[PDB]
């Protein structure tokens, strides 16, 4: 069993520049590896064979190098459609082991998110449950932190978060936060709020609802 | 003692031949002294089957063959009867029974050169396994896809030969090795090959 | 050249299933095949290997004695049979083809497939329950307001959501389904519209659920 380590797991890519991805092996394997690219939703693509040979039909921007235990994949002159999942595989001895993972994302300017709030509908109330949601849209950096405040008390339970993927058109993001409780507990308290902090905003923004 | 068999031609050649299209040499009607063989003192392998590895001079043989090829040092284990592997199946095979000797010595200082040595090749695949002492040099592009290849290699059109990558900076394996196999025979006709007196 | 996998689905623990991989536009009988899998949130893991003639079969240690690999050259099919399934078998399964033909010592793959999903759970099939997200005075900003419907609670994960029979596909976002404490998925779908169009046009949720044959549609409810 040869443990194969890939670095880095995540990265941000400028519209230009070059990027190097390192694949390392715990034993000597010579040139017995391949590099594959897989876009989300499609099948994997055969990119590099034997760590040095470029597969015909692929753009000459991709390159590979390395013999022994250390190997490097180099991408030069990045474009928008170069965002995918890259992995390194070794096929020297059984069992075959893959690398780790690497996601490349195109970097652009920071955008201030827009925050919206939605209260529960009467269907939940007659059902016996309450759900309050608040969503953030159109912000580039994923480092947006949302907290739930009821009666100036922070709640770290019964709350769920969801985030979409990178936008193909203009590289934006979206996120939703949901808080679900029972109708008996919902009736007691009156004020609710979701408070969001994001580096694209000068100050944190709180969206509240009282009823 | 005047006439002697030409062992230095097989053991000391300027360059050997590729494993797939290998050499066979017939030696007969001469005097064979096996003491000269030890010029290559660091003999990596000296496997001898069905014969004493020392008393070669004792017997007189009708003729003797000398098979020589160059392979990767990680594969010299496939030169033996009843063996399976990449080379035993497609490039060169030994019979289930054997007689003679097998001799191997490293040649990293003569074959591997900077920039990669691309003169020695081997066969990837074929429909059926090679026979004992069977040689195949046919190089036709195998067509797996629906569209024909027309003598051009590409996707679903595979060339059956790849060249060993030999460079001075390599491990103990993946370095060039040289092999000689000596097969002793005697059959009906008078024996005309044995040692000096 | 193409590879298609099929036969996935939900199965209770301890039971059996069979997956089939179909190959076309190439000679299936002269290539070795690989079965690979990827667990959620984890890297890919090799599972099994079969040769072009079928004599040589290789299995991973973690799946020895339970999975069987086979092939049918006449029908151009590859079969994987899974028995005594357990909790760690939930993953996405991939069918791959070895690069070189008529070879038994290469073990290198070049062509992959789309993949199928196998879920090992003992839950009960349920239908979605839609609830609209009524727009409010807080939901408008710069002449535009957001509105949506929150599909909630269903075991079979694949659920398709569309708006106005697919006419409205601008400004709409469908977030990934997230598991809850009770073990049933629930997601949201929100689309933003100009504030002037509120109360003048029709916006509906076209929620289509395949396994339970669910036909529920909900119109946005202004309040």
């Amino acid at each position: 069993e040869i443990v194969m380590t890939q670095s880095p797991a995540f990265m941000s890519a400028t519209p230009g520049d070059k990027v190097n991805i390192s694949c390392k092996a715990s034993q000597d394997i010579a040139d017995d590896m391949n590099w594959y690219q897989q876009k989300p939703g499609e099948a994997a693509i055969f990119i590099i064979q034997e760590a040095t040979t470029l597969v015909p039909g692929i753009s000459p921007r991709f390159s590979g190098s390395g013999y022994g235990t250390d190997f490097t994949l180099t991408i030069n002159n990045i474009e928008s459609e170069d965002a995918a999942y890259y992995f390194c595989l070794q096929h020297d001895n059984f069992p075959l082991t893959f690398g780790g993972g690497t996601k490349v994302e195109i970097k652009r300017t920071v955008a201030a998110p827009s925050v919206f709030i939605f209260p529960p509908s009467d269907e939940q109330l007659k059902s016996g449950t309450a759900s309050v949601v608040c969503l953030l849209n159109n912000f580039y950096p994923r480092e947006a932190k949302v907290q739930w405040k009821v009666d100036n008390a922070l709640q770290s339970g019964n709350s769920q978060e969801s985030v979409t993927e990178q936008d193909s058109k203009d590289s934006t993001y979206s996120l939703s936060s949901t808080l679900t409780l029972s109708k008996a507990d919902y009736e007691k308290h009156k004020v609710y709020a979701c408070e969001v902090t994001h580096q694209g905003l000068s100050s944190p923004v709180t969206k509240s609802f009282n009823r | 003692i005047t006439n002697l068999c030409p062992f230095d031609e097989v053991f000391n050649a300027t360059r050997f031949a590729s494993v797939y299209a290998w050499n066979r040499k017939r030696i007969s009607n001469c005097v064979a002294d096996y003491s000269v063989l030890y010029n290559f003192a660091p003999f990596f392998a000296f496997k001898c089957y069905g014969v004493s590895p020392t008393k070669l001079n004792d017997l007189c043989f009708t003729n003797v063959y000398a098979d020589s090829f160059v392979i990767r040092g990680n594969e010299v284990s496939q030169i033996a009867p009843g063996q399976t592997g990449n080379i035993a199946d497609y490039n060169y095979k030994l019979p289930d029974d054997f007689t003679g000797c097998v001799i191997a010595w490293n040649s990293n200082k003569l074959d591997s050169k900077v920039g990669g040595n691309y003169n020695y090749l081997y066969r990837l695949f074929r429909k059926s396994n090679l026979k004992p002492f069977e040689r195949d040099i046919s190089t036709e592009i195998y067509q797996a896809g629906n569209k024909p290849c027309n003598g051009v290699a590409g996707f679903n059109c595979y060339f059956p030969l790849r060249s060993y990558g030999f460079r001075p900076t390599y491990g103990v394996g993946h370095q060039p090795y040289r092999v000689v196999v000596l097969s002793f025979e005697l059959l009906h006709a008078p024996a005309t090959v044995c040692g000096p007196k | 050249v193409q590879l298609v996998e099929s036969g996935g689905g939900v199965v209770q623990p301890g039971r059996s299933l069979r997956l089939s991989c179909a190959a076309s536009e190439f000679t299936f009988s002269s290539f070795a095949m690989h079965w690979v899998r990827q667990a959620p949130g984890k890297g890919l893991e090799w599972v099994a290997l079969i040769s072009y003639d079928g004599s040589n079969k290789y299995y991973a240690d973690s799946v020895k004695g339970r999975f069987t690999i086979s092939r049918d050259n006449s029908k151009n099919t590859l079969y994987l049979q899974m028995n005594s399934l357990r909790a760690e078998d939930t993953a996405v399964y991939y069918c791959a083809r070895v690069s070189y033909p008529l070879t038994k010592y290469y073990y290198g793959m070049d062509v992959w497939g789309q993949g199928t999903t196998v879920t090992v759970s003992s839950a009960s099939t349920k239908g979605p329950s839609v609830f609209p997200l009524a727009p409010s005075s807080k939901s408008t900003s710069g002449g535009t307001a957001a509105l949506g419907c929150l599909v909630k609670d269903y075991f079979p994960e694949p659920v398709t959501v569309s708006w106005n029979s697919g006419a409205l596909t601008s400004g709409v976002h469908t977030f990934p389904a997230v598991l809850q404490s009770s073990g049933l998925y629930s997601l949201s779908s929100v689309v933003t519209v100009p504030s002037s169009s509120l109360g003048t046009q029709t916006y509906i949720c076209n929620v289509n659920h395949k396994p339970s044959n669910t036909k529920v549609d909900k119109k946005v409810e202004p309040k």
